[PDB]
């Protein structure tokens, strides 16, 4: 969806795109993609504009261009949300956390996780690295 | 490239190209412009060409570029075709690789007690300690430039009474004097540098405040594999004109480092300030026992070890020795030729301390069994503590059992009773590990900076002899008493109910294709004296031992996505 | 290399011991006469060089009956040539 | 071999491929296995 | 010509219990020591496959799939016994009355193995040296034991018999047998025989990689004994006729033919 993103760089891409905009109908040129992205430091290789223009004619509308940094802001994202995550985990930050600290503070996060789910959680994967914890979770 | 080429065209192109010169040949038109070059050589010649800048290039500017990456790859790399051959020493022997490493040797110089960037050099230069510890020795002098920066630093103990030579400069020379071992060249001008670091290093404990490193000082010992000035007479000073049979070595300390031990035995020697030298270099007196076959003087080597022991049977305190542990290395070797068949007081040495042990450990136990009162401040009295004696109990365990460890034949035939008492004593994990004590089993430190770690492991190797003076006809009642031991039966109070079970049954299979061995091998005696102890000594023991041995020996895709 | 097959044929008179041999036809020189009582097992050597090699022909020629009925008595008149479940090759 | 001091990069394919060097302990006593030749 | 294996005959096979036996050797050259499967097929070296389980003191090396270093080489007299427990399924050696560590130290690392068809004590000799087995048919004859063995359980293997184990081994003199069809490169098959050609056997190979073969002498199962068209002279003749025809791609260079 769209609600990955907050208001502020929704705020900050309707800038960049009403200031290259044409007559201000919403309509860019396929240069004009590439010039409003490097206007904000984001500086791709043509194949990353080359398929996403495959993906959405030569009229590259806001909803259209909107979608297409979503989906280029979430995949970065999606691969960095698990490290953060894995931070109150550990009290130190390298990636080496406790399993006896590890039974109360996961029983507890919301989710209504019983003392049955983590149990299987960690005996089907002393302290664990911090890269076999994204191998045990993603699975 | 032409090296690349496939094998169809290294085989037709080359005779289209042999033949050509055999075609030159003919009529006299010669025109000209399997040794083994070895590219491991040519390799070093690459090497070489880059030994021979190094310093050429880097220290006529360090000491006064991209070049500056080359040593970030190729030293990398050196640390494992060294380590991966270590096979070359053996066949086509080259003293070209022995010239690399006394070419970087004089580059690892410079500043051989600070230098920068890398000191992994040090030890890819162990890594080359390895291959080398007729020709073999000649355009080098590396000992007598050994002798160098060595002969001041004996004067850095005097100039605090030179901060990584004892560390850097030390590591290999530590090594090579103890990787030697094998092969041995010769002994020119090294005693030289051995007797001018020697008795400097033998009266360097006496400087308080700053005793440095006792690491070099068991260096001494590693290098004690040379040969044979303290009293150097006709071998020092007086010996600059030109080596047989001259009946003097460590004599200026034969009997008299003997009488000093003996007396330092006899004194209480509790402290820190006791030893001292010899807790520095004592351990080097152990050496000796190397070219003098096994040990000629053979009631000294069985009692340097138990005068060694009576300093372990002054027992430490607190921390204490706590690093002063760490020459239980080389008492692992003075057990060689140990004709202790003496023991008997040295073996109550070993049991008496050891059953004091076992009831300071129950002192310690019981201190903490019988103290259930609700109170979590007893976890600094009742543990804590614990891991004081469990880290002393680790460390006369691993002598006696290099000491079992030729004290089994001739213990087990025969006759017995003499390692009777210590079966009987060895009861102490017994009383600890398998008796529930939670704290002794938390080694944790003891365990990790000190599963299968001797406290029990130890009892294995005679558990045979335990049960060996066992039944020695009809054993049945100990499977009963195993029963009843399951049962929890405490411990006297299943002897008791062990002392009424009719009799010992045996009389069909077996038996005489069992007994009849034990019927000759015995001959001590019978009677109803016996009853259980001797059977419930192995019952309860090997009980606990067989627990230790039993048992102990979803949420799909999506919601795993919410608890991310 | 040789695209035909030399076929190589034995014969073997039993009251005489006399054995020749024959060439596709034509006789070799080679001869072999034997003691009285003595037996004989029929042999091939080969050292294979290829995916087929060899094929024993158990055949009679113009006048003369084949193995089959000489082996073993039950039929030692009948002619037709014979292949029992006995007859089996050994390495 | 080729550039063994150029691209002075640490985050270069040098200390990228550095384990690649190492991959040559295949050869065993083949120090005489060829000549010397190039282009 | 190389080797001459020996083992027991494979109907006292062991497939549950404790049991023990020592070997004694003069020399120091090549012995082969360890446990069997009953299946035990000659020409083959011993501990090469999941065969036999073996340790050689030669080198140091037990045998099983290949060799791999475990122990320390010999000296004289080379007293050493086998360890065995089916329970846990562990095999242990020991030299002289004493344990051989592994690598590391661990019990012989001969673990997790299959019941199977029981195992059968099994020795080799190299040429030149001399073997001294011992079963325990005594139990006084049986040298060290005592400190291993009594006090964990073991007994020997012949503990109670009457009379000596007889044994078997490798012969080396060939001998025909019939051709077992699951040879890997070697296919025969009867052809039927029709009107325009009476019946035959032949051959067949898999000429490729993977192996090759050398020469194989060949025969049939018979025997022919000597001695002592018109319906006329076929009922009369004494001299028959057989045939064989080298095909195509087959050098009759490296061809005999005729009878033995």
């Amino acid at each position: 969806m769209a609600d990955q993103l907050t208001e502020e760089q929704i705020a900050e891409f309707k800038e960049a795109f009403s200031l290259f905009d044409k007559d201000g109908d919403g309509t860019i040129t396929t240069k004009a993609l590439g010039t409003v992205m490097r206007s904000l430091g984001q500086n791709p290789t043509e194949a990353e504009l080359q398929d996403m223009i495959n993906e959405v004619n030569g009229t590259i509308d806001f909803p259209a261009f909107l979608t297409m940094m979503a989906r280029k802001m979430k995949d970065t994202d999606s691969e960095e949300e698990i490290r953060e995550a894995f931070r109150v985990f550990d009290k130190d930050g390298n990636g080496y956390i406790s399993a006896a600290a590890l039974r109360h503070v996961m029983t507890n996060l919301g989710e209504k996780l019983t003392d049955e789910e983590v149990d299987e959680m960690i005996r089907e994967a002393g302290q664990v690295n911090y890269e076999a914890f994204v191998q045990m979770m993603t699975a | 490239p032409y090296d690349t080429l496939t094998a169809k065209e290294k085989a037709r192109d080359r005779e289209k190209a042999q033949e050509l010169l055999k075609f030159l040949q003919m009529n006299g038109y010669a025109v000209t412009r399997l040794d083994t070059s070895s590219i491991e050589k040519r390799f070093a010649f690459g090497f070489l060409q880059q030994l021979l800048r190094w310093m050429d290039i880097s220290q006529e500017f360090i000491a006064h570029i991209k070049f500056f990456a080359k040593i970030l790859l190729p030293l990398i790399n050196q640390y494992f075709t060294n380590h991966c051959l270590y096979f070359l020493s053996t066949p086509a022997k080259v003293l070209g690789s022995g010239g690399h490493a006394s070419n970087k040797e004089k580059e690892m110089i410079t500043s051989l007690f600070c230098k920068l960037a890398a000191l992994v050099r040090h030890r890819v230069s162990l890594f080359g300690t390895d291959a080398p510890a007729v020709a073999l020795l000649p355009v080098l002098t590396t000992l007598f430039q050994h002798i160098a920066q060595h002969q001041f630093g004996d004067d850095v103990i005097l100039d605090d009474v030179c901060s990584i030579y004892s560390l850097g400069t030390t590591k290999n020379t530590y090594v090579e004097k103890l990787r030697p071992a094998l092969g041995e060249c010769l002994a020119r001008l090294a005693a030289a540098m051995p007797v001018a670091f020697l008795e400097p290093q033998l009266n360097e404990y006496n400087a308080c405040s700053v005793y440095t490193t006792k690491s070099p000082r068991e260096r001494a010992i590693l290098g004690l594999p040379n040969s044979v000035p303290d009293i150097p007479v006709l071998d020092r000073l007086m010996a600059d004109i030109g080596a047989r049979y001259t009946e003097m070595p460590h004599v200026i300390e034969i009997t008299l480092p003997m009488l000093c031990s003996y007396l330092p035995r006899w004194w209480e020697r509790g402290p820190e300030a006791p030893p001292p030298a010899l807790p520095a270099g004592a351990p080097p007196p152990c050496t000796a026992v190397t070219s003098d076959h096994l040990n000629s003087l053979l009631g000294n080597i069985l009692r340097i070890i138990v005068n060694n022991l009576g300093i372990d049977e002054a027992t430490w305190m607190k921390r204490l020795a706590v690093f002063a542990q760490p020459i239980v290395s080389r008492a692992r070797p003075e057990l060689l030729h140990s004709h202790f068949i003496p023991t008997i007081g040295r073996l109550r040495k070993r049991a008496g301390k050891v059953v004091a042990e076992e009831e300071q450990l129950r002192l310690e136990a019981k201190a903490e069994a019988e103290e259930g009162e609700l109170l979590v401040r007893d976890e600094f009295s009742v543990l804590c503590r614990d891991l004081y004696a469990l880290y002393p109990l680790l460390i006369r365990y691993v002598d006696n059992n290099r000491a079992h460890w030729l004290t089994e034949p001739n213990a087990n035939a025969e006759e017995l009773f003499r390692m009777v008492g210590e079966i009987f004593i060895y009861w102490s994990k017994s009383h600890n590990f398998k008796r529930e004590e939670q704290n002794f089993v938390v080694q944790n430190e003891i365990n990790n900076m000190s599963v299968a770690t001797l406290k029990k492991m130890l009892p294995i190797g005679l558990n045979m002899c335990a049960p060996t003076d066992q039944d020695l006809i009809m054993l049945a009642k100990t499977r009963y008493a195993l029963k009843d031991t399951d049962e929890e039966v405490r411990e006297f109070l299943q002897n008791n109910l062990h002392l009424q079970g009719k009799v010992e049954g045996s009389p069909s299979l077996r038996w005489q294709m069992a007994l009849y061995r034990g019927l000759p091998g015995r001959e001590e005696d019978a009677d109803d004296p016996e009853k259980i102890v001797r059977r419930v000594q192995e019952v309860s023991a090997v009980l606990y031992h067989l627990e230790q041995t039993e048992h102990p020996y979803l949420l799909s895709k999506q919601r795993r996505r919410a608890v991310v | 290399i040789s695209h035909t097959d030399l076929v190589i044929g034995c014969l073997v008179d039993l009251a005489t011991g006399l054995m020749t041999f024959t060439a596709n036809g034509k006789e070799s020189n080679t001869f072999f006469q034997v003691e009285p009582n003595t037996k004989l097992f029929p042999a091939v050597f080969v050292l294979p060089t290829h995916q087929n090699v060899i094929q024993f022909e158990l055949g009679k020629q113009k006048n003369i009956m084949p193995l089959s009925a000489a082996m073993f008595l039950s039929e030692r008149k009948n002619p037709a040539p014979q292949c029992p479940p006995r007859l089996e090759v050994q390495m | 071999g080729v550039t063994s001091e150029e691209e002075l990069h640490l985050t270069r394919k040098l200390f990228w491929g550095i384990f690649d060097s190492l991959a040559h302990k295949k050869y065993d006593q083949e120090l005489y296995r060829m000549a010397m030749p190039c282009l | 010509d190389r080797v001459r294996i020996f083992r027991a005959e494979k109907s006292y096979t062991v497939q549950s219990g404790r049991w023990y036996f020592e070997f004694e050797a003069v020399t120091t050259g090549e012995m082969r020591v360890g446990w069997a499967r009953p299946e035990l097929r000659p020409d083959v070296e011993l501990g090469a496959d999941e065969l036999a389980y073996v340790f050689n003191g030669h080198r140091g090396q037990r045998w099983h799939l290949g060799s791999e270093p475990f122990g320390r080489p010999w000296q004289s007299g080379d007293v050493v016994g086998c360890m065995i427990d089916l329970t846990e399924n562990t095999i242990i050696f020991t030299l002289n009355g004493e344990v051989l560590m592994s690598d590391s130290g661990s019990e012989t690392a001969f673990r997790e193995i299959e019941i199977g068809d029981g195992f059968l004590p099994v020795c080799s000799l190299g040429p030149g040296q001399v073997g001294h087995l011992n079963l325990g048919q005594d139990v006084s004859s049986l040298r060290f034991f005592a400190i291993c063995g009594l006090q964990e359980g073991f007994e020997p293997f012949a503990i109670n018999m009457q009379r000596p184990v007889t044994t078997w081994f490798s012969k080396s003199l060939p001998q025909f047998e019939p051709v077992p069809p699951e040879h890997p490169h070697y296919e025969v098959a009867r052809m039927d025989g029709t009107v325009d050609t009476p019946p035959c056997l032949r051959l067949a190979h898999r000429t490729w990689g993977s192996q090759n073969s050398l020469v194989e002498m060949l025969f049939l199962r018979l025997s022919l004994p000597v001695q002592f068209d018109d319906p006329e002279i076929i009922l009369n003749t004494t001299t028959y006729y057989y045939s064989v025809r080298v095909f195509a791609g087959q050098e009759p260079s490296c061809v005999w033919v005729g009878w033995v």
